[PDB]
RNA sequence: AUGCCCCGAAACCCCCGGGCUACACGCGCGCUACAAUGGGCGGGACAAUGGGACCCGACCCCGAAAGGGGAAGGGAAUCCCCUAAACCCGCCCUCAGUUCGGAUCGCGGGCUGCAACUCGCCCGCGUGAAGCUGGAAUCCCUAGUACCCGCGUGUCAUCAUCGCGC
């Protein structure tokens, strides 16, 4: 069949002469188990070579990705497994999850909650210890 | 018919041997052990038969049961056993001679045992400690 | 003038909750036997209590 | 059939009651079974040395050892008469099941 | 894989790995005759027992003594090719199955590419590798000197061995570039005296030193 | 020829190419999307895992047998990567081998065994002794010392 | 800017759920929270804004419960917050539901380092 | 435990909240790694020391995991923790900041506890920071010792990169 050297999926370029496992996770929201899943969903072969997808092949996974829940992929496998707004199972993939992170980000510093706090300050949000690491600075005095 | 026990000891591992006249078959836990692994492990069983000779290992069953250790001390268990129903079945004070002269061992148990740890950096062993600073 | 204060309130479970039964050391109790001992009354008690160093 | 645990702190205890046990069963004319000494019981308690922090750390293992004896015996009248009469000294403890 | 022959391999001789004989295998260096063990011998693993017994390491089998030096992990206080080697948690360190396989593959390499006993190559890389003469200092008076001296067979058999291990972990470390094959080729080129092995690199850099000390 | 007689890897994936044609032995409808075990990292790489896992727990009860739930999740788990902290052994997960354990009992190869667990029926046993013996016929043409057991 | 909308409903729907559902929407540790019950402070402080709500309570609404997770029926209200010296007011949004009434009356003074002292390093 | 001095309605007793967990930086002990003497997936093996009553809990069922419901036996050579890992076999990756590395964050699900935001632990999906072997200098070790690999226990309602042991 024909082999192409560059696939384009969902404005990522995908390459050629790796697996289509490891070719889908070029796109950030989606890794090694998540393109594993979608494979197996849309019935392709999870070792072949990237490049001999067809377009058929390639408009099945972006259905997919466009809606992994209603394709028969599990609501726990979801990046956001409940919306703050509308509440349903969403995946996120590139600008959608650096929007959405953000607005998260925004949201706690709008409410200025701790956790908000520290974003903005920079340092570890999840209560680590900072006496003796996270040194990002230079050495003073 | 003649049935001889004996019994091998290495480290924590205990196996008990049954040797009596048979068309050579040698198991180990109930399994061949030609199909032994590995092969270190293999060759470490199977070589006080390969000393002892082929008409010998082909006139004789075998059956060890070995427990606790490592898969290198029932080896090294097994082998003592064999090697000594072996010497005791035959009665052949050459071939006593012969499994001396190649590797004591065989005929006489390792006494070596785990030295207990002590303080300092106890985990780690007996003699290991912690790195000492200085300033 | 009320009895209902300075009294301690009673603990199920924290360092608090046990005390030497010597001492009443909130520290390093050996619980080990239902001992209830500190590590250093441990230390003058064992030859009494029958422990010996045999190691 | 009645079985005997006895546990003590000292093993000369227990060797003699054990030894009563074995006279009092050999005039008595019963089929005793033969003190089967359990796996003894080590308490280990390791303990820093030192009430403060200061100086090099040490440790001391106090060890308290108990030893277990178990005995089978025929019922009979005067027998198990005779056993509820044994003397049972203070380190040792002694239990009595009818099986 | 591997075929079922040779993963259930059986022998049924008493000779190095049940494949190879040292009965032909000849030493041509009077000082490394006594010291190198060729006696029949199956299974290479006497689990120590050797290292009690001063002058002990001299019944011990030759392939058992190259599989010791290879169960190692290559630098960790000195530097090898002017780097170190700290492999902490995937080295060779106590692991006798891991090193006796790589043995025995780099014996089975050398074997199909020379035609002739991998034993017998190996005994001419620890000739050709093996150091004379060596330096050290001395005091005498007040102060000290450096002077050359011999070098028992012993420790020759020891710096032969270890530059082997150590040129095979340098020429397998961070490469495609597999164990079994580095060290196939490090012994080829010792036995042929290339300079690009290291073990005959650094006897000729000791025998140079040595020379200019005396 | 017995199990015993075999090495546990060919025979463990012979039983699992002839599962396949069982009716009773079908992968769960969670499957593709699941790990075995909280320890393993990434998905299994074989598109047809659960006949080999189903195979190996049946040669599992065969040998060790009576055997339940948590000491197959014992024998199933193993050593995590917990990042900077040191690895550790944890237990595999429940669902997978009490739905093959259930597929097995179906197919009618072990049977339940109360307060104790589960067992292999005959047909079972004859089940696994076939393929252990065919396996065994053929090693010992490559092997000729395996003639004699 | 746009309508505020928790898990697809209104602030006037959150208002008419029970404790249940609430609870139902809210993450983990709050669905514990709730489902483990209120604590007897917790319960006379929400005692307090519920009668400051119905509007027979004016005083100023103080508590040491840092503790509390933040409800729908107090949006709308000041609550002075203990952080360890001071009652830090909190004004209750929309956005604050099911976040823990502690989150925002920090502790600790931010920090910020001088020179460093004689013993700092090693001179 | 104890002499003198001191507080003695306070420095004595109890309770709620906070802090000991802050953070431009310097240092000591370690864990994880900078990969092929490997990473991932499936399969195959072999221990010991210890502990168990508001406790260890087999076994059955419900869950993708964390976990949840019932419950035999065990005051222990009787039952349970307990079918360890390093190791071996087959497949993918083939020298690349990568299928190395797993800090740092987002969302969601649980356990303990009266209470988990300061300030707990666990799991699923997602992102993927330094790091490609280390100057001067410096530490431990002589036989089942050193290295490597895991496990038990002390602390414990929950928490082990720790101490003591195997
Ligand atoms: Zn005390």
């Amino acid at each position: 069949a024909n082999f192409r050297h560059i696939v384009r999926v969902a404005g990522v370029d995908l390459d050629g002469n790796k697996q289509l496992r490891w070719a889908l996770t070029a796109i950030k929201g989606i890794g090694i188990n998540f393109a594993t899943m979608v494979c197996r969903v849309a019935g392709l072969d999870p070792f072949m070579k990237a490049g001999y997808l067809t377009d058929e092949q390639v408009k099945k996974i972006e259905e997919i990705l466009a809606d992994p829940v209603a394709h028969g992929i599990p609501r726990w496998a979801v990046n956001r497994p409940k919306d703050y707004e509308t509440g349903r199972d969403l995946h996120l993939i590139t600008a959608k999850l650096d929007m959405a992170i953000r607005e998260d980000i925004m949201r706690l510093r709008r409410i200025r909650a701790y956790r908000g706090i520290r974003h903005e300050l920079g340092l570890p949000v999840r209560g680590q210890r900072t006496r003796s690491n996270f040194r990002r600075g230079q050495t003073v005095g | 018919m003649r049935i001889i026990q004996t019994t091998g000891k290495r480290k924590t591992a205990i196996a008990r041997a049954v040797i009596r006249e048979g068309k050579g078959r040698v198991r180990i836990n109930g399994k061949p052990v030609e199909i032994i692994e590995p092969e270190i492990a293999r060759f470490t069983i199977l070589e006080p038969l390969i000393l002892a000779g082929e008409e010998i290992w082909n006139s004789v069953d075998i059956d060890v049961k070995v427990e606790g250790g490592g898969f290198m001390g029932q080896a090294e268990a097994a082998r003592m056993a064999i090697a000594r129903a072996l010497v005791e079945w035959t009665g052949d004070m050459s071939l006593k001679e012969k499994f001396m002269k190649y590797d004591r061992t065989m005929l006489v148990g390792d006494p070596r045992r785990t030295e207990p740890h002590k303080p300092n950096r106890s985990t780690k062993g007996p003699r290991a400690k912690r790195q000492k600073s200085y300033r | 003038a009320k009895a209902d204060y300075n009294k301690r309130k009673p603990r199920k479970f924290g360092k608090g909750a046990r005390r030497c039964i010597r001492c009443g050391q909130y520290g390093p109790i050996i619980r080990i036997q239902g001992l209830m001992l500190c590590r250093h009354c441990f230390r003058e008690v064992a030859p009494k209590l029958g422990f010996r160093k045999y190691e | 059939k009645a079985r005997i645990k006895i546990a003590s702190t000292n093993v000369r205890s227990l060797d003699e009651v054990a030894n009563q046990i074995k006279q009092i069963a050999e005039r008595t004319g019963v089929r005793m079974s033969g003190p089967i000494p359990l796996p003894t019981k080590r308490i280990r308690i390791t303990t820093r040395k030192s009430p403060d922090g200061e100086g090099s750390a040490t440790f001391d293992r106090w060890e308290l050892r108990v030893h277990k004896r178990l005995i089978d015996i025929e019922a009979d009248e005067r027998a198990m008469r005779q056993i509820m009469r044994i003397r049972v000294p203070e380190d040792v403890t002694i239990e009595i099941e009818l099986i | 894989a591997k075929p079922l022959n040779e993963r259930f391999f059986i022998p049924h001789e008493i000779k190095v790995m049940g494949r190879w004989s040292t009965e032909d295998v000849e030493v041509r260096d009077p000082s490394l005759k006594p010291y190198i063990n060729l006696e029949p011998r199956l299974l290479p693993h006497t689990h120590g027992r050797h290292a009690k017994k001063h002058f002990g390491k001299a019944n011990v089998h030759i392939v058992e003594r190259l599989i010791n030096k290879i169960m190692r992990s290559g630098g960790s206080h000195y530097k090898v090719a002017g780097h170190f080697m700290r492999r902490e948690h995937r080295s060779l360190n106590s692991k006798k199955v891991k090193a006796y396989e790589v043995v025995k593959e780099a014996f089975k390499i050398i074997e199909q590419r020379t035609g002739k006993n991998p034993i017998q190559v190996l005994v001419w890389a620890i000739e050709n590798a093996a150091p004379r003469e060596d330096t050290t200092s001395v005091m005498f008076g007040g102060i000290r000197y450096h002077v050359a001296v011999d070098i028992s067979p012993m420790r020759r058999l020891d710096v032969a061995l270890r530059n082997i291990a150590l040129g095979a972990s340098a020429k397998c470390y961070r490469n495609k570039m597999s164990f079994a094959e580095a060290l196939a080729e490090e012994i080829i080129l010792a036995a042929n005296k290339d300079p690009k092995s290291y073990a005959y690199s650094k006897k000729l850099e000791i025998e140079r030193i040595a020379e200019s000390s005396r | 020829a017995t199990v015993y007689d075999v090495p546990g890897d060919l025979l463990v994936e012979r039983v699992a190419q002839r599962l396949k044609e069982i009716p009773e032995i079908k992968p769960p409808e969670w499957a593709p999307f699941v790990k075995t075990g909280r320890h393993k990292e990434r998905l299994p790489e074989q598109e047809d895992w659960w006949y080999y896992r189903v195979a190996s727990i049946l040669r599992r009860v065969y040998l060790d047998g009576p055997v339940g739930i948590e000491r197959l999740r014992t024998y199933y788990g193993g050593r995590k990567n917990r990042g900077h902290a040191p690895e550790k052994f944890y237990k595999a997960g429940g669902s997978i081998i009490r739905k093959a354990l259930q597929q097995l009992e179906a197919a009618g190869f072990v049977e339940k065994v109360p307060g104790k667990g589960r067992v292999i029926t005959p047909k079972g046993r004859s089940f696994l002794d076939k393929i252990a013996t065919e396996l065994k016929k053929e090693l010992e043409e490559i092997i000729p010392e395996l003639k004699k057991y | 800017r746009k309508e505020f909308r928790y898990r697809g409903y209104t602030l006037e729907q959150l208002m008419n759920m029970s404790l249940e559902e609430l609870a139902r929407l809210f993450p983990a540790r709050q669905r514990r929270s709730l489902k483990r019950g209120l604590t007897p402070e917790q319960k006379k402080l929400l005692r307090k804004i519920r009668l400051a709500k119905k509007g027979k309570y004016k005083k100023p609404i103080r508590t040491h419960c840092r503790d509390m997770i933040i409800l729908p029926e107090m949006v709308g209200l000041t609550i002075y917050v203990h952080n360890g010296k001071e009652f830090v007011p909190v004004e209750i949004k929309p956005e604050m539901i099911g976040h823990y009434l502690g989150e925002f009356a920090p502790t600790r003074k931010k920090v910020e380092h001088g020179a460093p002292g004689v013993g700092a390093t090693r001179s």
